[PDB]
RNA sequence: CGGUCCGGCCGGGAACUCAAAGGAGACUGCCAGUGAUAAACUGGAGGAAGGUGGGGAUGACGUCAAGUCAUCAUGGCCCUUACGACCAGGGCUACACACGUGCUACAAUGGCGCAUACAAAGAGAAGCGACCUCGCGAGAGCAAGCGGACCUCAUAAAGUGCGUCGUAGUCCGGAUUGGAGUCUGCAACUCGACUCCAUGAAGUCGGAAUCGCUAGUAAUCGUGGAUCAGAAUGCCACGGUG
C-alpha cells in the first residue's frame, strides 16, 4: 500500500517546521519517504475599498497565502503508523491523509 | 558531448541541447521553418551564431513553453550565448560586445488602482 | 442595516431550507424530464401555490456583523469594511496588507 | 437579369448581387445558392437565364417584395389598433425593447432640437 | 422570451376565469396579475388589470391570444 | 528633460537588411504593436521601387530620404509615411512605393 | 536509455525546465579623469543585474468646519395603535433637454471565408461540469473526472498561409425595428442575457477648448475574477505583440 500526506498551513516558515518533524521521524523508525514536494502556492488576493464613500481611488490590498506540502510514505510500518497518527503538530497546519 | 545553456523571457524558459556536427534545428519536434511563423523570428536566433561562425557546425535541439512569437524568440536567443560559454569559453569577449547574454528583465508594469491601466490614467477634468 | 431588515433574511433562510430545499428539487426536475409525462406534468401549477420567500434568488447575502447588503465577500461573510477592523487587529488568521 | 424582385441586382458575384433584394440578408443568399447549384462568386457575366429562373423558383417560397414591407407594417399595426402598451412606443417614435430613455435615443426620437 | 414548456399564469386568476365562463359574465375583475399569458378561454371578459394605484378593464379581444395582460397598463402618467 | 538629461535609445536595426535607419522606418508605419504586418508592407513597397523604379534598393530609398530633410532623419521618414495614407491608390504598399518614386525625384 | 498502437504513454531516468524552503550575489566594491585632497559627477572593466537594477508596500507637521449620523461607534432631540411593521403591484430604468465619464465605429495597417501556431494568471462541490448524441445556433439530453500542478471551465485572441472584395456610404460600420427561439428564476410586460432570420440610422476622422503617457510605457489584443440565481461597454487582475 501507500500513504501519503497533504499539509496545508498559513505561514511559510511554520508549515516546514511541521513537515520536517514527520520526515526526521519516518527515517528513524526505517520507513522509506521520497522526501517532500513544494507543490504551487494556491494565493487568494484581495482588493477591496477602504473609505465607506467617495473617494473611490484609495483601496486596500490583501492577499492570503496557502502553502502545501506533501510526503509519501512507501512501505506501511506498523511502528511508522503507530508514531506519525497521533503526533502533536501546529494548530495552524490541517492534514490530509489518504490511506 | 552536450552543452546546456538556459534562456527565458517574460514568461518563456527555453533549453538548449548542443550536439557537435550538423546544420540541423529541431525545435518541440518541428523544424526551424515550421515552427516559427515570422521571418524576424528566424532572423534573431541567427543573430548570435553571426560572430561565431555556424553553417553545418553544431546541432541545437531546443523546446520551449510560454510566451508568444518573439517572446519565445528572445529565450532561444539567450539559451545559444550560454551554450557556446559552456562550449568553448573564450568565446565571451564577443558575446559581451554584442550585448546579447545580457537577460532582458523588462517585465510587465502591474495594473495600479485607480488607473485602468499601468501608467494610463482615465480622462481628467480641469474645472 | 436595519433590525427589521435582518430578521426578514432571517425569516427567507428559514424557509429556504423548509420548502425549496428538496421538495421545489423535485418539481424542478419532473418539469425538466424529457422522457415522461412530456405534457400533463402540472409541476408549474403546484409551485406557484408554494411561499414566495422560500426562493434562492429572493435572499440577500449579507454582512454577519453588521447586516451591510454591499461589498459581501463569502469568504469572510463579512462586509468590505469590518474585513480591515479583524485584520489590523489580527483576528483573521494569515490576513495582511499585501505588495506585489 | 429582372427577378420576380423586380429591382435590378448589380452586376457582380452572386452572393453580393442577391443581398439587394428587400428580405434577403447574406446567410439566406447562401441557402439559395447551395439549394441552386450556383457557386458564389459567378457573376450576372455567364449566368445564363436557365440559371436565373432556377433562382426566381427558390427565393418564390419567401415574400420578398413590398409585400414583405406590408406585412412588417400591419403587423405593426396589430399592436397599435389592439390598444397594447407596445403599440404605444411605436407611435410616438420611442424605443420599445427596453432601451433608455434619458439620453442617447437619437434614432427613435428623430434629430434634435431643444 | 418565455420557454416552450409552458406559458405561465397564476393559479388565483385560472380559478377567476373558470367562474366566471360557466357562470356567466360578470362585472370587471379586480387583479395583480400583470404576467400571465392570454389564453383563448378568455375572450370576451373584462379583466382589471392593476397599474400601480387603480385597475383598468381590459375587454379581451381574439388576436391578443399570447400576450400579457401587464402589455395594456400604462404605469406612469405622462405630459 | 529639465535635469533629466538622457540619450535616445538605440533599437536593434533591420533583420533582412542590417540597416539601422531602416528600423525606425518601420516603426513609425507600426500601429497596435503590429510588427508583422508593418515589415510586410515596407518589404513589399521597396521591392516596388526597386525592380521596376531603379536598383540599389539600400541607395534608392536613401534618394528619396535626402530631398526631404537624428531628427533630421526622423521628420523626414515622419512626412513619407504619413502622405502616403492620404493617397488615391489601393494598397499601403503601392502607396509609399509612389511617395518614395516621388521623393527620388523631389515632387 | 529500452517499448512502440507515435500519446510521457510505460519501464525508467533526478539531468534539465517548472514548482518553493533557505542562502550567495551590487556594496561607487575596482580603475581612470574632473572636483578645494571632500561629498559627488563622468568614463571604462567585471558581472545576470552599476550608479536609489525593475515594480510594490511604505505618504511628516499641517491645509480645505473637504467626505462619511445611510458601514459602524457616539452626545442630544423627535415620533411611538406611528417617522414603526407586514404584503401585493408600481417606481428607482420616465423624457421636450443639458453636463461629465466609456464602448463600437467611420475601414484595405481592413472586412469575410478556409487552414493553423504560441500565453500567463485564477475559479470550481446547492459547484466546474468532459466524452458521446442532437440542433444552423443560444443550448438540450446522456454522463465521467475532480475539494483538485491529476479533472473541468478552456479551442486565448491579435499573428501566420492562401483565396476574395478594389476606395464606394461599399462584402465598411452595426444603431434601430419586426418575426421566431434559448437559458436563469415563484415569475423575464413595464425592466434580463444570448442566439437565429430579416431590416441596415447617424457616420467617410471630428470647432473653440481639453486629457493621458518618457519603455516593456503608450497603443492594441483577448483571458480570468470579485459582485451575482440570472443580468459587465464599469471596476479589479493577467499575459500576447510592441
Ligand atoms: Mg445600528
Ligand atoms: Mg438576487
Ligand atoms: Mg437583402
Ligand atoms: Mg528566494
Ligand atoms: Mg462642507
Ligand atoms: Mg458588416
Ligand atoms: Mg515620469
Amino acid at each position: 500500500q501507500r500513504i501519503r500526506i497533504r499539509l496545508k498551513a498559513f505561514d511559510h516558515r511554520l508549515i516546514d517546521q511541521a513537515t520536517a518533524e514527520i520526515v526526521e521521524t519516518a527515517k528513524r523508525t526505517g520507513a522509506q519517504v521520497r522526501g517532500p514536494i513544494p507543490l504551487p502556492t494556491r494565493k487568494e488576493r484581495f482588493t477591496v475599498l477602504i473609505s465607506p464613500h467617495v473617494n473611490k481611488d484609495a483601496r486596500d490590498q490583501y492577499e492570503i497565502r496557502t502553502h502545501l506540502r506533501l510526503v509519501d510514505i512507501v512501505e506501511p510500518t506498523e511502528k511508522t503508523v503507530d508514531a506519525l497518527m497521533r503526533l502533536d503538530l501546529a494548530a495552524g497546519v490541517d492534514v490530509q491523509i489518504s490511506l | 558531448n552536450q552543452y546546456y545553456g538556459t534562456g527565458r523571457r517574460k514568461s518563456s524558459a527555453a533549453r538548449v541541447f548542443i550536439k557537435p556536427g550538423n546544420g540541423k534545428i529541431v525545435i518541440n519536434q518541428r523544424s526551424l521553418e515550421q515552427y516559427f511563423g515570422r521571418e524576424t523570428a528566424r532572423m534573431v536566433v541567427r543573430q548570435p551564431l553571426e560572430l561565431v561562425d555556424m553553417v553545418e557546425k553544431l546541432d541545437l535541439y531546443i523546446t520551449v513553453k510560454g510566451g508568444g512569437i518573439s517572446g519565445q524568440a528572445g529565450a532561444i536567443r539567450h539559451g545559444i550565448t550560454r551554450a557556446l560559454m559552456e562550449y568553448d569559453e573564450s568565446l565571451r569577449s564577443e558575446l559581451r560586445k554584442a550585448g546579447f547574454v545580457t537577460r532582458d528583465a523588462r517585465q510587465v508594469e502591474r495594473k495600479k488602482v485607480g488607473l485602468r491601466k499601468a501608467r494610463r490614467r482615465p480622462q481628467f477634468s480641469k474645472r | 442595516a436595519k433590525q427589521s431588515m435582518k430578521a426578514r433574511e432571517v425569516k427567507r433562510v428559514a424557509l429556504a431550507d423548509k420548502y425549496f430545499a428538496k421538495r421545489a428539487e423535485l418539481k424542478a426536475i419532473i418539469s425538466d424530464v424529457n422522457a415522461s409525462d412530456e405534457d400533463r406534468w402540472n409541476a408549474v401549477l403546484k409551485l406557484q401555490t408554494l411561499p414566495r420567500d422560500s426562493s434562492p434568488s429572493r435572499q440577500r447575502n449579507r454582512c454577519r456583523q453588521t447586516g451591510r447588503p454591499h461589498g459581501f465577500l463569502r469568504k469572510f461573510g463579512l462586509s468590505r469594511i469590518k474585513v480591515r477592523e479583524a485584520a489590523m487587529r489580527g483576528e483573521i488568521p494569515g490576513l495582511k496588507k499585501a505588495s506585489w | 437579369a429582372r427577378i420576380a424582385g423586380i429591382n435590378i441586382p448589380d452586376h457582380k458575384h452572386a452572393v453580393i448581387a442577391l443581398t439587394s433584394i428587400y428580405g434577403v440578408g447574406k446567410t439566406r443568399s447562401k441557402a439559395i445558392l447551395a439549394a441552386a447549384g450556383i457557386a458564389e462568386d459567378v457573376k450576372i457575366s455567364e449566368l445564363s437565364e436557365g440559371q436565373i429562373d432556377t433562382l426566381r423558383d427558390e427565393v418564390a417560397k419567401f415574400v420578398v417584395e413590398g409585400d414583405l414591407r406590408r406585412e412588417i407594417s400591419m403587423s405593426i399595426k396589430r399592436l397599435m389598433d389592439l390598444g397594447c402598451y407596445r403599440g404605444l412606443r411605436h407611435r410616438r417614435g420611442l424605443p420599445v425593447r427596453g432601451q433608455r430613455t434619458k439620453t442617447n435615443a437619437r434614432t427613435r426620437k428623430g434629430p434634435r432640437k431643444p | 422570451r418565455s420557454l416552450k414548456k409552458g406559458p405561465f399564469i397564476d393559479l388565483h386568476l385560472l380559478k377567476k376565469v373558470e367562474k366566471a365562463v360557466e357562470s356567466g359574465d360578470k362585472k370587471p375583475l379586480r387583479t395583480w396579475s400583470r404576467r400571465s399569458t392570454i389564453f383563448p378561454n378568455m375572450i370576451g371578459l373584462t379583466i382589471a388589470v392593476h397599474n400601480g394605484r387603480q385597475h383598468v378593464p381590459v375587454f379581451v379581444t381574439d388576436e391578443m391570444v399570447g400576450h400579457k395582460l401587464g402589455e395594456f397598463a400604462p404605469t406612469r402618467t405622462y405630459r | 528633460p529639465r535635469r533629466r538629461v538622457i540619450g535616445q535609445r538605440k533599437i536593434l536595426p533591420d533583420p533582412k537588411f542590417g540597416s539601422e535607419l531602416l528600423a525606425k522606418f518601420v516603426n513609425i508605419l507600426m500601429v497596435d504593436g503590429k510588427k508583422s504586418t508593418a515589415e510586410s508592407i515596407v518589404y513589399s513597397a521597396l521591392e516596388t521601387l526597386a525592380q521596376r523604379s531603379g536598383k540599389s534598393e539600400l541607395e534608392a530609398f536613401e534618394v528619396a530620404l535626402e530631398n526631404v530633410r537624428v531628427r533630421r532623419n526622423a521628420l523626414a521618414m515622419r512626412w513619407i509615411v504619413e502622405a502616403a495614407r492620404k493617397r488615391g491608390d489601393k494598397s499601403m504598399a503601392l502607396r509609399l512605393a509612389n511617395e518614395l518614386s516621388d521623393a527620388a525625384e523631389n515632387k
